[PDB]
Parts: C-alpha cells; sequence; structure tokens
C-alpha cells in the first residue's frame, strides 16, 4: 500500500526592482574691484592691499 | 494539510510517560506524508479521531 508513484511540482520565483532619481543645482560667483583715489572697494582686505 | 513529522513528534515522542501509547509505536513515511502505527485496535480509533 505504500510504494506508489508521486506527483511533481514546478516552482517559479520572480524578483523585480525599479529605481528612479533626479538632481538639480544652481550656483553663482561674482566679484567687484574699484578705486577712486584714496578710496577703494573690494571683496577682502588683501584685495584692497593689492590694488595699491 | 500538516506535516507528518510534527504530528508523529506530538503523538509519540520522548519517553513513554508522555506518549499516548502503551506498547506500540509510530513511524513516519516522508515520501507520501503518512504515519504507520502499531497499537491496540481501540487506541487507533481515538488517535484517528484526534489527528483528524
Amino acid at each position: 500500500s505504500l510504494d506508489i508513484p508521486v506527483k511533481q511540482v514546478q516552482i517559479e520565483a520572480r524578483i523585480v526592482t525599479v529605481k528612479e532619481g533626479n538632481l538639480e543645482e544652481l550656483g553663482v560667483r561674482w566679484g567687484v574691484m574699484s578705486t577712486n583715489g584714496s578710496h577703494s572697494v573690494g571683496g577682502s582686505i588683501e584685495s584692497n592691499l593689492w590694488q595699491k | 494539510f500538516a506535516k507528518a513529522s510534527d504530528i508523529a513528534a506530538m503523538i509519540g515522542g520522548e519517553g513513554n510517560v508522555n506518549m499516548l501509547s502503551e506498547r506500540g509505536s509510530i513511524s513516519i513515511d516522508e515520501r507520501t506524508n503518512s504515519l504507520l502505527i502499531r497499537e491496540l485496535p481501540d487506541n487507533i480509533a481515538v488517535i484517528r479521531e484526534i489527528i483528524e
């Protein structure tokens, strides 16, 4: 009664992955340098000491 | 709907004090998910009703 043919099974796994990304950057760089005669304007102290 | 090894470990098991048996015995047949029991034809009916 025990020894009989058995069944068979088919198993299928499925792994799925999805990715998205976005990036944005804005930047600014500016400078000035002016002199008037005994009067100056700059962006640092070494700047004013150089334009002399 | 259940594994036969777990059921054989619950009905029989370690030592005879825990076992729900007197001078028989369970065995497992893993190929076909079955139990093979040898006991008094009166204990077979209660065991069968419980594990059903």
